[PDB]
RNA sequence: UGGAGAGUUUGAUCCUGGCUCAGGGUGAACGCUGGCGGCGUGCCUAAGACAUGCAAGUCGUGCGGGCCGCGGGGUUUUACUCCGUGGUCAGCGGCGGACGGGUGAGUAACGCGUGGGUGACCUACCCGGAAGAGGGGGACAACCCGGGGAAACUCGGGCUAAUCCCCCAUGUGGACCCGCCCCUUGGGGUGUGUCCAAAGGGCUUUGCCCGCUUCCGGAUGGGCCCGCGUCCCAUCAGCUAGUUGGUGGGGUAAUGGCCCACCAAGGCGACGACGGGUAGCCGGUCUGAGAGGAUGGCCGGCCACAGGGGCACUGAGACACGGGCCCCACUCCUACGGGAGGCAGCAGUUAGGAAUCUUCCGCAAUGGGCGCAAGCCUGACGGAGCGACGCCGCUUGGAGGAAGAAGCCCUUCGGGGUGUAAACUCCUGAACCCGGGACGAAACCCCCGACGAGGGGACUGACGGUACCGGGGUAAUAGCGCCGGCCAACUCCGUGCCAGCAGCCGCGGUAAUACGGAGGGCGCGAGCGUUACCCGGAUUCACUGGGCGUAAAGGGCGUGUAGGCGGCCUGGGGCGUCCCAUGUGAA
């Protein structure tokens, strides 16, 4: 699954501006401008009050789909996130950014994150010395990610990682340019995070 | 611990053998109220000793007979009918109840 | 078929008759003893009842018996042969029992 | 009568088994009497065989006859002082 | 660290009240669809019947042989006979076949669960301690003749060995009766009397290894007893002659009415006896905010059964799944007299069913039986095979328009959608192709040392050239259900209470967002839907947590038995209740 599909039809199905198409999105066509409203034969017509429920399903994959995985798989970290002590509505959002194919994307390695689970599945990224072709694997703090030795020198990387010289990262990251590697330093806050969702809703949506 | 029961000896209408009600005081498990049930233990008596009425402790013990499994202990107070009333008119009272209320 | 661990069945056999025989000597030279002391016969009845006696431990020791079971056998035997000598008798041969 | 065996606790190609005193006629898997260790034939961890050698010297002394491949872990673990 | 509600009785309302929906679960099945691995899992029916193959043996270091050999002897030579060593076959004998593997039929029961009891008991092999083996005799198979039977097999006769059987002797010690003792259920002593021990093999042979005998402990495993807990029906109220108890005997390892002869007349029941229905119990499992409800499938413990019914033998242990006997019901062989079988072991076949797998590999690892060992046996087990049946991880990178003779839509060809969404701009490179290649395996054994002492560079891999690692490299499968309210998602045409939809309310009668297409949209995605069942919502059996003037519900009224409940004060007791310590609550 993964979508794998039309990505910016959803861009404004959901409504806000979201990043999937990565730096495709900045130059004014992450189908932001032109057109704002819904996909379809009906994206122009006043919608009515929305369901309290419908809220917080929009709500809820506006989360999902911003992070692009399965279902199946989004839920399973909720149930362990809940379970988990602290505050179940930051606990989850710190698991999502865990998420290795995220911390790629966050280090600036890849334009889109989407693109970048790619990356990852054909062993172009390390961690701490051996190699992981697994957008699941969870990072914890301490570990030194870095791009493949063997397969350094390649097109879209020397790209990529160029154009993110002069520019830094979330406050629980760090990184080496020169180098490229960078250690995941910290969980990040509810603060550290620019995320346009209310998870308190999406919490709502499960615990329905 | 051989375990050791305190009640009435309700019969001596035995050859060395007294039946002995035992009580129990217990909580009822759902609805807490506290419940007394009851049952009879025939006990083993040699010397026939302990007459009907009186109030023992009894032990458990190697069998002796089919169910007759426990031997009078001590005697712990002498004679009391009243107890024993108690129980015989529960088992008067099944004379009714029956198909009908007969003659009886 | 023809499983042979079904020698095994035909060597339960050969044993089954030496048991069989060996306590078969004890209930009918047992029963002996208590007849000879219901009549104070003393020194038959005891001089039967001490190869009696000795018939049994040795039938215990191989599997016949075994265990408590020649033991009691052995009990319940003295036991009855003397108070069957002490009704009117007096053990005057003093053959296999305490005095 | 009783043995000190490997019981196995792994899973498909993950042996790991667990060192038991049982009686012998009780399946490989089942209620043991007590169990005095492990063992890891992957070598997987630093500590892929340890055992209560205290124990074991106890069993031993009431005739616990151990697997020529488990008496091997003892004379490992020192449960013998053999010189 | 824990609790959501909605639709539906009315012209409208508030109650009451049922029905349905949203959640979670599955050893599932059915439809459409289907790429990859890993790990789990897989007759819920017929405990119906079963072809074929394999599934429990082993020991020549217990004993004597048979058959096919080969060699060395005694004789001048042959005949006859003596000794040694190969291969093979069963017999005798020891240990094991009572474990392990399978099932849920039966059982409402001390079967199971939990906690205790055993002065009422057993325990092969294993461990520790004390002591002992001297002398005689016997038999039955194998084999050797002979007879019966179609067969399965069976009968008579003769010989022989042993760690097979038996009599003497030794009595450390043990058992029994009877006593002077201490204990107190049959627990320990102690005296006189009687009674009972044994086996021999092996070598580098007079001193080592494996055995043998009696006894005391330990450990392990088990029998029996008791308290409490354990489904529904009262339209099942009375039940019971071994029934209840006693003295005595039988029997057992041991208690007991377990069994027998006599004597007494008891025992049980509304706190549910007796009868009937259903079911293997538990650890756990699903659900639930919890209290509770549902359940007992994988795995582990216990129990019961091995075509149905009954029975003993052997043994430390069996009422014995792959042992014996008898009856019954089947299926075979049958020379009609008779005989032969038992997959609920692993596969496998047929039947029934909506539905449930390979007649595969291996002794390498683990575990078990036997053996001094070498080794053997092990469908236990370790792996593989089939099935989206479940869980988890993973791929289908994605930057380019629109020509209906019955399927590119949107007002009678009209206004915009599909949508940055490619049959072709870059980039990485599933599949696939070359090469390396496992861990799992070190013991048993032989060497040095006190035939357990760091020496085993003895040998060992089914899985499997598999996993993993490195080099080469191709844009490379997407479905399914929805879109009237609950319930996220709306438009056109066809159709006119027709065809149909429908979980509940309901939609269709010519202008249908509800039927059937189409375009578009929502959900989910190698899966998506349907059906079935469980808990949930359901405070709808209300213990937490409901009710009865009119909604369902106060007995027509009384008398009173059992039971439930009980004013004020003081004192003892400590059953309920509370607290501390502690043992148990395996995995
Ligand atoms: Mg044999
Ligand atoms: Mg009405
Ligand atoms: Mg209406
Ligand atoms: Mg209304
Ligand atoms: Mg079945
Ligand atoms: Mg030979
Ligand atoms: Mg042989
Ligand atoms: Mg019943
Ligand atoms: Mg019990
Ligand atoms: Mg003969
Ligand atoms: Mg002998
Ligand atoms: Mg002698
Ligand atoms: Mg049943
Ligand atoms: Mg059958
Ligand atoms: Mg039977
Ligand atoms: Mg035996
Ligand atoms: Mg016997
Ligand atoms: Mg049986
Ligand atoms: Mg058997
Ligand atoms: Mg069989
Ligand atoms: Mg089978
Ligand atoms: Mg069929
Ligand atoms: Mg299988
Ligand atoms: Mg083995
Ligand atoms: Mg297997
Ligand atoms: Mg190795
Ligand atoms: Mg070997
Ligand atoms: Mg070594
Ligand atoms: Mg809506
Ligand atoms: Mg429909
Ligand atoms: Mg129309
Ligand atoms: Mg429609
Ligand atoms: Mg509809
Ligand atoms: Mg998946
Ligand atoms: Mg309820
Ligand atoms: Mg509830
Ligand atoms: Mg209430
Ligand atoms: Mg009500
Ligand atoms: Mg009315
Ligand atoms: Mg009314
Ligand atoms: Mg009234
Ligand atoms: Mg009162
Ligand atoms: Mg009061
Ligand atoms: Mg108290
Ligand atoms: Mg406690
Ligand atoms: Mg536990």
């Amino acid at each position: 699954g993964r979508y794998i599909g039309p990505v910016c039809r959803l861009c404004r199905r959901e409504g806000v501006k979201l990043y999937l198409k990565g730096e495709r999105c900045y130059s004014p066509k992450c189908a932001m401008e032109r057109r704002p409203y819904p996909p379809g034969q009906h994206g122009q017509k006043r919608a009515r009050r929305p369901s309290d429920y419908a809220v917080r399903l929009r709500e809820k994959q506006k989360l999902r789909r911003i992070y692009g995985i399965s279902e199946r798989q989004f839920r399973n970290l909720f149930e362990e996130a809940s379970k988990k002590k602290g505050v179940t509505g930051s606990v989850f959002l710190g698991l999502l950014e865990s998420r290795l194919d995220n911390v790629v994307y966050r280090l600036g390695f890849a334009v889109s994150r989407r693109q970048a689970r790619q990356l990852v599945r054909h062993g172009h990224i390390t961690v701490n010395g051996r190699r992981v072709d697994l957008p699941s694997y969870r990072v914890r703090p301490g570990d030194e990610i870095a791009v493949a030795e063997k397969s350094r020198n390649l097109e879209l990387i020397r790209q990529n990682l160029e154009a993110m010289k002069g520019r830094k990262v979330g406050p629980w990251l760090s990184l080496d340019v020169e180098g490229m590697k960078g250690k995941f330093l910290r969980l990040p806050d509810r603060e550290d995070l620019a995320l346009p969702v209310n998870e308190q809703l999406v919490i709502e949506f499960y615990s329905r | 611990p051989k375990k050791v029961l305190t009640g009435v000896v309700v019969s001596d209408k035995m050859q060395k053998t007294v039946t002995v009600l035992v009580e129990r005081q217990f909580p009822h498990p759902l609805y807490g109220k506290v419940i007394k049930r009851s049952k009879k233990y025939l006990a083993h008596d040699p010397e026939e000793k302990y007459k009907l009425g009186d109030v023992v402790e009894i032990i458990e013990s190697r069998p002796i007979s089919k169910r007759k499994r426990f031997r009078v202990l001590r005697l712990v107070e002498s004679g009391r009918m009243d107890l024993v009333e108690k129980y015989l008119i529960r088992r008067q009272n099944y004379q009714s109840l029956s198909k009908r209320g007969g003659k009886a | 078929r023809n499983l042979s661990a079904l020698k095994r069945h035909r060597q339960s056999l050969k044993r089954r008759l030496r048991n069989k025989a060996k306590k078969s000597a004890i209930k009918t030279l047992s029963k002996k003893a208590i007849q000879l002391a219901q009549e104070g016969k003393a020194e038959e009845a005891l001089k039967i009842m001490r190869k009696a006696e000795s018939l049994i431990d040795k039938a215990a020791k191989g599997s016949t018996l075994h265990k408590n079971a020649a033991a009691r056998r052995k009990s319940r035997l003295m036991r009855k042969v003397r108070q069957l000598l002490e009704a009117a008798g007096a053990p005057l041969i003093g053959g296999g029992l305490s005095a | 009568m009783v043995k000190i065996r490997l019981a196995r606790f792994g899973s498909k190609h993950n042996p790991h088994y667990r060192i038991v005193v049982t009686d012998a006629r009780r399946k490989r898997d089942g209620k043991y009497i007590e169990k005095i260790g492990y063992y890891d034939p992957r070598k997987t961890t630093p500590d892929w065989l340890k055992v209560d050698v205290e124990r074991a010297r106890y069993w031993l002394s009431v005739g616990a006859q151990p697997t020529d491949t488990a008496r091997r872990l003892l004379r490992q673990a020192g449960v013998f002082r053999q010189e």
